[PDB]
């Protein structure tokens, strides 16, 4: 019998007005002999009909991967609505149901603290610019850096860590040529549902 | 010399 | 049949000469019908015989859990020797073999920096002290916090993140009462890593 996995939208997609968040239902181990896959989607137990099936893909191991994509409205996902995928198939004693939603629990506003480079790191070729993001919930977040409107691409970001108060934090490091630091204003940008306009920006300079 | 951590031997060279 | 999981020693154990590093060969799904398990151990291909079987443990889901522990030498591990556990049991058509060792590659020294709280956080009841650890290879590490020779336990450390130069970095954050910070207390971030002088460095931070 085939197997079902249900995936959420991308945090960025739920948080940017101009993007299109979607919930993805991926059925695997679909047999050559019976590849028909019936999809029943439910939003809080109410059947919806706007799901679109992706082009069927042959996997090297002689089985089909079958995908069903359901667009969701931003406000629906963010307000905690439950999305159920029900998958029927002839090679399945009874249909497989899976459910997902946003992480449950009161949202909490990220605090965004930019931390300048240590006096010790100043004697190196490239300095680390730090932006600590803490006390947020849920962990669904996006961090980027920029300068003068131009997006700086050179940074790394830790996955969110569960903190002792039930919120999450992470650190983002932007490594820059030590010359630039003595020579510009640098900004750390955070996108998270519990921010104002789901967006904040903190700046840092010597 | 040696290194200690909360009074426990770490390593010596 | 049974399944085998082979676990490395704790970074700290490999790194402190006062501790005993061990590799652990865990066999699960051992049946009631054939609980007997044979371990053979190998270090870089050579059989060793000093492994010790732990007490057998009833799991209550129909199966036993059987564990063999092999003590290893600090330097053996740090030099990157390969430790092979081979498991034989009647419910297994062929013996199962597993091998672990330290990740391979030229070890690199971590640079450690402490960062005081943002001024914007000086409004809160508690404040964050940051210990940045970057440029370490391999990823095996231990980070702890202390003050006045006593451990401070209210911290969290990120997992290590593979950086773009092939080394690793992490951040550890210690959360102290603002008063404790304002009173001049010295807080110390302790890093243990194989490529540090004596596997150890300490960095301090105060108002
Ligand atoms: C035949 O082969 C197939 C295919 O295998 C592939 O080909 C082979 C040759 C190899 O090269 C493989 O490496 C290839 O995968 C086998 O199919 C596999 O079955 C596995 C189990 O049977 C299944 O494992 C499950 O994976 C989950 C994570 O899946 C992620 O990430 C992995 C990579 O890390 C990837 O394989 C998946 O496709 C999936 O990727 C995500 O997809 C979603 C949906 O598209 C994306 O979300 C969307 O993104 C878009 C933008 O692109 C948009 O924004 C939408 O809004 C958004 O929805 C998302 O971006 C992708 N993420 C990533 C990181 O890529 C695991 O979580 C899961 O674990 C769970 O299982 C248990 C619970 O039951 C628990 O243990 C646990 O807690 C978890 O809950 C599963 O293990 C593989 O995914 C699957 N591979 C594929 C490609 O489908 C098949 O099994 C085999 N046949 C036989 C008979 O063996
Ligand atoms: C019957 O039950 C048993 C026991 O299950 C427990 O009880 C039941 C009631 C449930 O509550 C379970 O949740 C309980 O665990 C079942 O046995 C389990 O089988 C699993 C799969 O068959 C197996 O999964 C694999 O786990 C690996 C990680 O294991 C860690 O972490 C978990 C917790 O997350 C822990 O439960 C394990 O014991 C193990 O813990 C580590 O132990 C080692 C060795 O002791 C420690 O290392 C040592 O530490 C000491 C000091 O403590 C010293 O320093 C030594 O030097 C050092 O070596 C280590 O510190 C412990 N770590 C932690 C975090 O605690 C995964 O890596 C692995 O994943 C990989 O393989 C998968 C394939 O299966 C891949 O998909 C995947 O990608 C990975 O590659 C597996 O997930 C469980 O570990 C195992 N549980 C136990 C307790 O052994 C059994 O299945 C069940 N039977 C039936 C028929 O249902």
């Amino acid at each position: 019998g085939p197997s079902v996995f249900l995936f959420p939208p991308k945090p960025k997609d739920t948080l940017e007005a101009s993007r299109t968040p979607e919930v993805t239902c991926v059925v695997v181990d679909v047999s050559h002999e019976d590849p028909e896959v019936k999809f029943n989607w439910y939003v809080d137990g109410v059947e919806v009909h706007n799901a679109k099936t992706k082009p069927r893909e042959e996997q090297y191991n002689s089985t089909y991967r079958v995908v069903s994509v359901l667009t969701v409205l931003h406000q629906d996902w963010l307000n905690g609505k439950e999305y159920k995928c029900k998958v029927s198939n002839k090679a399945l004693p009874a249909p497989i149901e899976k459910t997902i939603s946003k992480a449950k629990g009161q949202p909490r506003e990220p605090q965004v603290y930019t931390l300048p480079p240590s006096r010790e790191e100043m004697t190196k070729n490239q300095v680390s610019l730090v932006c600590l993001v803490k006390g947020f919930y849920p962990s669904d977040i996006a961090v980027e850096w920029e300068s003068n409107g131009q997006p700086e691409n050179n940074y790394k970001t830790t996955p969110p860590v569960l903190d002792s108060d039930g919120s999450f934090f992470l650190y983002s490091f932007l490594t820059v040529d030590k010359s630039r630091w003595q020579q510009n204003v640098f900004s750390c940008s955070v996108m998270h549902e519990a921010l104002h306009n789901a967006y904040t920006q903190k700046s840092l300079s010597l | 010399d040696c290194a200690w951590h909360l009074g426990e031997l770490v390593w010596c060279t």
